[PDB]
DNA sequence: CCCCGGGGCCCCCCCGGC
DNA sequence: TTTTTTCGGGGGGGCCCCGGGG
């Protein structure tokens, strides 16, 4: 317990964060630097990309002297964070040249200390340079409206289009059952400014993505509060929720002209 | 006494590639890879009682090490190996990252690989391909004919020889040493007879022999073991006088306590391999023996149906 | 971080450029023509065809022998024209809800491992589906839906298999480019096999490869594995120790119908000499190769050969008729196997009687072609038949006193001459009186169909039915319809 | 299950020690010298029915533990299903723990494992192999081609031979002092004769001739009980037909045998096999007669077994042995 | 209705004892006496024994003449027994050489009379004593805690080792995806005594137990609020829950080490 | 009071010798 | 140069619904 040593401030910060993008994808590279921790992850279907960041700012106690790159498999993971409790003290340890993680679960109300341990897949996946994209629009408008909206749109097609304009922002999607369209504007209320629907646009836009990649995105809209669509010519939507300390970005990918 | 001692067979198997007796080729061979590494993916066929399985552990153990608890997988029949365990376990496993030595890979031993679905041989395939870098294969088998051949083209071919008379007298001569056991060339040589080239048959003899009756003679050894039924049914189809043929039938095979169908089956698989009679004649025997494997299967067994099979078989040799 | 030296021969000498796979050249140059002109075709819709017929058709069905280069040669076009692969194995479920749920969201959708990448093709998706025939599901193995995702693919849709003629991959008949890898000749290989003997210090002479790929039926990667294990303890390949080389590592395939059924039918597999190279063994396996069909084919094949393994003063005719008891015996021990005792032990003599025997009597040359079993067809045809005779007979059991055996015998023939042959002498007119004759049994339109299909010998109705003038038929057909007719059968 | 009295004298005396099991002196004394030193091997009673196999096997298991070992052992039969979950769980769990009562080694009877499916022994081998330090399996079989080539080679193979006359004769003592009866000389010599090796046999027909018998306080079983009883020929009524089928015409030899039939109903299948039986000791001088014989018999035997026109069956038999003794001359 | 006639208190009690094992053992036998009712029941795998020891003040009336065996289906019985309500009382009468056990649903508010006669199986039992080894150690602890920590440690293997030492108890488990170790140590509590865990130890020890008897073993928390286990070494292990009146016992045989 | 995990049937698909 | 019958066992996919948690 020497390399890595990062502790939780609360437990379940981990738990709901892996929950966010447990059913995106089913492999996972935590490369865990000096600065925080950072992931990338591609699905099955090499469509969405999955990208995770994590400061020192949310973690209570951190220690990393060296970079390792850690491969997990995020079921097991999961099956692993089940067993613990969520008013409990979490802590990560990391060994030189770790074949195998240790979760370690611990409390002070009691002396009851669990410690787990977790064999690492050997994850042979280059990590995709993020470019910084100047995305021609930006969206921002709080989590739960676009849950309704995309969860009222899931029922209607398997593919939604979402176009960007002037103050105006379209959602439609023709489906077996009919065609749908939900039409948003910006707001600013001095009442719930969370709430508040924010639109920055240069030039229009539109852009078809698949119904199920945007309900896989959206079940892990619980971490964060407000949404910060990013959409550009023939680029994926980066849909960014932010959380304490970093962030959780998806990389839709577009549907072909 | 509710405290059983090992018995010889696993008292003493082989922990060293040295140890084996039979097949030095593939034996050295085997030695060789352990010593240098690059295991390649390997099926492992030949008869019961040769050494197969102990031969895989051996390599595996010495070519791994303090390594072998976390870098062999060992899945038998006993376990199961449906087309699921083979797509989630095996995968994990393969792709679980070990730091080994430098000329050293993860191993999955597939005993009796011949009692496997297609389906899950199928999914075998790319998972070897795929993973070579980290993980190898090693199948035991009995029948490589049950072994789809995408799998056998990804895997080197060792077919095991039947043991000879030279490698089983030296094994058990060396058992007989190490346990101090009082025996007679002729006891050795009834047991090499009987054992019919199985090393593990040969040793279970040995041992119930001595803690039996003691010294190992042809008389100690021949009491507890009798000797292939297979060799009396043949001697039993290849005599001239009906008369004799019918003495064997009776003395040798109805009193012993032989049942019907099993001579029934036995004649047609001896008569199948009887090369010294030609194929039409065997043929017609053939014949003759199924129709009375049929009429016993209907529950008609006696030994007047062998007879009369017997009297028709001399009818056509003669 | 992977030594060389500690790579497998296989991948470690592993095709790097399409031009390097061995053999089969003309099916790679096709399979990239095809992949190549694949966004022209979008643009004619499929609708056009080309030079070699390859326009039309959505998706690539590469097959072959195993270990030929089908899958390096099908990922090498892939990378080389430039394109995302997205391949799916026999290690994935490929079931009809994961492949709903999985694959097919992903044929029309753009690569975002394409784009953060960095060619237009670079960022589009080129689906291999390797090993279709591993996939071991009749109903719930979505076969059907992968013809489907090759009848509607955005993107080029690429299935390997290693053998097509299977009933399971009957879907894929015409919907794809059937391209064809074959063994490769020892002769391109050679130029591999002598480099790798020169790389790995062992020496192999130019006599030995066409041996040693004639051991593994032309399985570029066994050959490979074989050199590699024979170098472990032995640096010498040379023509003192082949035999013991290719006798350790003969390959042993199962003949398929065809092949059973012409080796069995041979001469030389059963003279005196023969009989010790193949003996009775070999022939017993070989009719376990296939159970199911060899004794079928040894049936139709038995007449239709030259024998040489007749006893003097022997005919043919006495050969083929020894044969065919034999064959009888054989059947009623199938009969035996087949029912509620299960006795499957009875199997091995089954192939004695059955396929061996009636052979080794009528054995010699073919005087023709092997033809596949007819009894099959024949079977269901008798099947058919017979349902539709038991469908006529009890639609008019409240009028007759027989069985359908005497229906057959007795009574269509008495119904022809009252439902047909007035349609033949009189005309229309007669139209009134089989309808009343129909309405009197109970009898519909499909059942006169029917009667009329069941005739033999000169009684044929095919080309007398086809031959009645279209007006009468019209006119019967009208009238029967307009009218109102009774029920036998009130299914409730 | 009111008292031992009220069982079957197949159940009523099976033996509870292995002293009390006879005609099998080599098996015996082996498993006997294996319990004393503690060498048990993997175990296989190769025999034919009622031969001491599960009575063998079950007083070695009863001499090991103590009268609690019907909850120290695993004991499998057809009865039971024993399919490849049965193996890869029950008797994997059985063998891989400890003993709940005692603290000793455990012990698996797989009685009439030929009934139990290839893939059941196939997976049985590693079980057996592996569990060997702690576990030891016993496989009792009757035919032996059922069998997988592997578990027969993982197993040391005890044949249980046919019971010879003398312990079937000291079995028939034990029996008689028990039961307070009588047995003629004769009647114990056709007894171990329609026996055949098997001693429920000799058990059933003795318990059918205690039955038969008016007083069996006083009255003894000859003979002529024993036949009754079993209603099987008598053997002057063999030799009789044989005599007349073989040395007077047709309608002599009819009569004889319709005569012979009808005194007590003796089956026509019997008869046959008593001829059989007899006919093996002439010394023909020519092998044709014997092959005919034979053949035809054994024709007439099937034909039987499927039913069909006694008489017929019985002229059958008349002429197929008067043709082939035709052939002596 | 002469030997055995037992009312409980309610159909409820006699339900939650049976579903207690009715997922380990299938054949059962009951030895009903003056004194109460026991039941030992072995598994088919002979790793598992099920020992019940209802007693008399469990029942508002238990009268029962002679000893008297009843063999009896765990299936069937659970059968019969969920053909009644959660509001009624039951009675189980057994009769001279009982052939049937015969068991009455009762609801008197209602007035509901229902009739059920399950036929008894002859077994020839042996019950044998549960000679209460001296135990090298043994403890007590919440029944909810000791369920929390098989289920998590079951996902991981199929083996569940327990470790005993001075003033440490440790649930370890290895597994093909991972290891996993669970520490606890003795914990004395004032404020809700209701709550603890307690070690008597002699000698250290340590013994492995498959996890699907363990899984089982567990289902019996229902039964009660805490629970004491007993180990010792190469000798079966002890899992104890204490009844109203009686306690329920599983005997579980550590797996061989070799 | 409503959703999710995971035991239990139900249905179908393929082998069967040495 | 193509394509069938029956029990019993085993495997593998599909739901269904009780129980338990929130
Ligand atoms: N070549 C051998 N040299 C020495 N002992 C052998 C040899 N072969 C078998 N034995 C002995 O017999 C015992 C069993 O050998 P195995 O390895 O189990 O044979 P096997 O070929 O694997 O059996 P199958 O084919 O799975 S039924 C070993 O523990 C050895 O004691
Ligand atoms: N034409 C070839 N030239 C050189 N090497 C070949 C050739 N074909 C196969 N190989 C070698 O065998 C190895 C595997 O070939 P593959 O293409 O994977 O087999 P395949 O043709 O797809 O048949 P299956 O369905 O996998 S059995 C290659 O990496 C090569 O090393
Ligand atoms: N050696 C024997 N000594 C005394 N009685 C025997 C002997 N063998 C068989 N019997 C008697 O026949 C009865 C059956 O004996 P078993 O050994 O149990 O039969 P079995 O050998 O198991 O039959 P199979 O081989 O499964 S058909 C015993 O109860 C005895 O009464
Ligand atoms: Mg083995
Ligand atoms: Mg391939
Ligand atoms: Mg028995």
């Amino acid at each position: 317990a020497s390399m890595l040593e990062a502790k939780f401030e609360e437990a379940s910060l981990f738990k709901r964060i892996i929950d966010g993008f447990k059913d995106c994808v089913q492999l996972v590279n935590f490369q865990c630097k000096e600065d925080g921790i950072i992931a990338q992850a591609v699905d099955d279907s090499r469509v969405l990309l999955v990208s995770l960041e994590i400061g020192v700012e949310a973690f209570q106690e951190y220690r990393c002297d060296h970079p390792v790159t850690l491969g997990m498999d995020l079921t097991s993971l999961s099956k692993i964070l089940r067993c613990g409790n969520n008013t409990d003290t979490l802590t990560l340890i990391a060994d030189n040249t770790p074949d195998s993680i240790i979760l370690l679960f611990e409390d002070t109300k009691k002396d009851r200390i669990a410690e787990y341990s977790l064999k690492l897949m050997d994850i042979d996946a280059d990590f995709l340079k993020i470019e910084e994209l100047q995305y021609d629009s930006t969206l921002s408008l709080p989590s739960s409206e676009f849950s309704k909206i995309v969860r009222d749109l899931s029922q209607l097609s398997d593919s939604i289009n979402i176009m960007i304009t002037k103050e105006t922002i379209k959602f439609v999607a023709d489906g077996d059952i009919g065609s749908g369209s939900v039409i948003i504007k910006p707001f600013v209320d001095m009442e719930h400014p969370e709430t508040s629907i924010k639109l920055e646009m240069d030039q229009p836009v539109d852009l078809t993505f698949g119904a199920k990649y945007l309900l896989d995105i959206i079940k892990g809209s619980s971490l964060s509060d407000r949404v910060g669509i990013r959409l550009s010519s023939e680029a994926p939507a980066l849909f960014q929720f932010d959380l304490k300390s970093g962030f959780l970005q998806f990389f839709l990918a577009p549907k072909f002209n | 006494t509710l405290s059983l001692q090992l018995p010889w067979v696993e008292k003493y198997r082989p922990q060293v590639l040295s140890d084996i007796v039979g097949n030095k080729e593939t034996i050295d061979r085997l030695q060789q890879i352990a010593k240098d590494g690059n295991m390649p993916h390997m099926i492992i066929s030949g008869m019961p009682g040769i050494g197969k399985t102990t031969s895989v552990h051996c390599l595996a153990h010495e070519l791994l090490g303090r390594s072998y608890a976390d870098g062999v997988l060992e899945l038998n029949a006993s376990d199961d190996r449906g087309i699921d365990v083979v797509r989630n376990q095996i995968k994990h496993f393969a792709q679980k990252k070990l730091h080994l030595p430098p000329g050293k890979h993860k191993i999955v031993i597939l005993d009796e690989a011949d009692s496997m679905t297609a389906g899950a041989q199928q999914a075998l395939r790319r998972t070897m391909e795929l993973y070579s870098n980290s993980t190898r294969f090693a199948f035991a088998c009995n029948q490589s004919n049950k072994i789809i051949e995408p799998l056998q083209s990804r895997c080197a071919i060792l077919r095991y020889s039947k043991l000879s008379d030279e490698d089983v007298l030296k094994r058990l001569l060396q058992i007989i040493k190490l346990e101090d056991v009082k025996y007679t060339n002729d006891g050795l040589e009834a047991i090499i007879f009987t054992a019919e080239g199985d090393m593990r048959q040969a040793i279970n003899n040995l041992q119930s022999t001595v803690a039996g009756h003691g010294l190992v003679n042809a008389d100690n050894v021949f009491k507890i073991v009798d000797s292939p039924h297979p060799l009396i049914v043949k001697k039993m189809l290849l005599a001239s006088n009906l008369e004799d043929s019918i003495q064997i039938l009776r003395t040798d095979l109805w009193k012993k306590g032989y049942s019907s169908i099993d001579i029934v089956t036995t004649s047609f698989r001896v008569t199948k391999n009887l090369a010294q009679v030609k194929e039409s004649v065997r043929l017609e025997m053939i014949k003759e023996i199924g129709l009375t494997h049929m009429r016993i299967l209907e529950g008609v067994g006696t030994y007047l149906q062998l007879a009369s099979m017997l009297a028709k078989i001399h009818k056509l040799n003669n | 971080v992977v030594r060389e030296e500690d790579k497998l021969w296989t991948v470690k000498y592993a095709p790097t450029n399409l031009q390097q796979v061995c053999g089969n050249k003309g099916s790679v140059m096709k399979l990239k023509n095809w992949l190549a002109n694949w966004e022209n075709s979008k643009k004619n819709s499929f609708k056009h065809a080309g030079k070699d017929g390859s326009g039309v058709f959505r998706a690539a069905m590469l097959y072959g022998p195993p270990g030929i280069g089908k899958t390096t040669a099908a990922h090498l076009v892939a990378q080389e024209l430039g394109y995302d692969i997205l391949e799916q194995n026999a290690s994935d479920v490929r079931s009809k809800t994961l492949l709903n749920a999985g694959v097919k969201n992903a044929l029309d959708n753009m690569s975002v491992v394409g784009y953060f990448k960095h060619n237009l093709n670079g960022k589009h998706f080129v689906i291999i589906m390797d090993e279709v025939d591993g996939m071991s599901g009749g109903d719930r193995g979505g076969v059907g839906q992968l013809a489907q995702f090759c009848r509607k693919t955005s993107t080029p849709l690429i299935l390997i298999c290693n053998e097509r003629n299977l009933p399971k991959m009957r879907p894929f008949d015409r919907v794809c480019l059937d391209i064809q890898f074959r063994r490769p000749d020892a002769n391109s290989i050679k130029s591999r096999l002598m480099t790798i003997a020169i790389r790995e210090k062992f020496k192999l002479d130019p006599n030995v490869i066409d041996r040693l790929i004639q051991t593994t039926r032309g399985d570029i990667r066994q050959v490979i594995n074989l050199l590699s294990t024979i170098s472990t303890t032995t640096k010498t390949i040379n023509h003192e120790n082949i035999n013991e080389i290719s006798k350790a590592w003969e390959k042993n395939i199962a003949l398929k119908p065809f092949d059973i059924a012409h080796k069995m039918l041979d001469g030389q597999i059963y003279s005196d000499i023969g009989s010790r190279n193949f003996t009775l063994n070999d022939k017993i396996a070989l009719y376990f190769d296939d159970f199911d069909f060899t004794p079928l084919m040894i049936q139709e094949n038995y007449l239709s050969t030259r024998p040489s393994v007749l006893k003097p003063g022997q005919s043919h005719l006495e050969a083929v008729a020894e044969a065919a008891n034999c064959i009888s015996l054989g059947d009623i021990v199938e009969k035996k196997i087949r029912s509620s005792e299960q006795l499957w032990s009875l199997l091995p003599l089954h192939a004695v009687l059955s396929s061996v025997y009636p052979a080794s009597k009528v054995a010699g040359h073919m005087a023709g072609r092997i033809n596949f079993t007819a009894w099959l067809g024949q079977n269901s045809k008798s099947a058919k038949y017979y349902r539709l005779l038991q469908e006529i007979h009890y639609h008019t059991r409240l009028g007759t006193s027989t069985d359908k055996i005497g229906l057959r015998l007795d009574y269509l023939p008495t119904f022809r001459k009252r439902l047909l042959d007035p349609f033949l002498k009189q005309g229309a007119d007669a139209i009134s009186s089989v309808i009343e004759v129909m309405d009197d049994y109970y009898l519909t339109k499909e059942d006169w169909d029917s009667i009329m299909e069941f005739f033999v010998g000169p009684d044929v109705t095919t080309a007398i039915i086809k031959k009645i003038p279209a007006t009468v038929k019209s006119g019967f057909t009208r009238k029967y319809n307009s009218m109102t007719h009774p029920v036998a059968i009130y299914r409730t | 299950k009111r008292s031992k009295e009220n069982l079957p004298w197949v159940e009523k005396y099976r033996p509870e020690t292995l002293d009390e099991v006879y005609g099998q002196n080599e098996v015996i004394t082996t498993v006997r010298k294996f319990v004393d030193e503690g060498k048990l091997p993997h175990l296989l009673f190769y025999g034919p029915p009622g031969t001491g196999k599960t009575s063998t096997i079950v007083a070695l298991a009863r001499e090991i533990y103590g009268k609690n070992y019907s909850n120290m052992v695993l004991e499998l039969n057809a009865s039971d299903d024993r399919g490849i979950d049965v193996v890869r769980n029950q008797i994997k769990d059985f063998a891989s723990t400890r003993q709940i009562f005692s603290k000793g080694f455990k012990l698996i009877i797989l009685d009439e494992a030929d009934a139990m499916t290839n893939a059941a022994q196939n997976a049985l081998r590693r079980v057996i192999e592996r569990y060997t330090k702690n576990t030891r399996f016993c496989v009792l079989a009757n035919y032996a081609h059922k069998l997988t080539p592997a578990l027969l080679s993982r197993c040391t193979r005890f044949r249980f031979q046919p019971l010879p006359q003398e312990a079937i004769e000291r079995r028939i003592a034990n029996v008689l002092v028990h039961e307070k009866l009588k047995l003629s000389p004769n009647a114990e010599k056709a007894l171990i004769e329609l026996s055949n090796g098997d001693m429920r046999r000799v058990l059933n027909v003795l318990q059918s001739c205690k039955a038969t018998l008016d007083n069996p306080d006083e009255d003894e079983i000859s003979d002529d009980v024993i036949y009754e009883c079993c209603g099987a020929p008598r053997p002057s009524d063999l030799k009789a037909v044989l005599k007349s089928i073989l040395e007077d015409d047709w309608g002599t030899a009819h009569y004889t045998l319709n005569k012979v039939r009808s005194a007590k109903g003796l089956a026509l299948i019997d008869l046959i096999e008593g001829i059989v039986k007899i006919l093996e000791d002439y010394e023909l001088q020519n092998e044709e007669t014997r092959v005919h014989l034979l053949t035809k018999l054994a024709d007439i035997e099937y034909s039987i077994s499927k039913g069909g026109n006694d008489q017929i069956q019985g002229s059958a038999v008349i002429g197929a042995i008067k043709a082939s003794f035709e052939n002596e001359t």
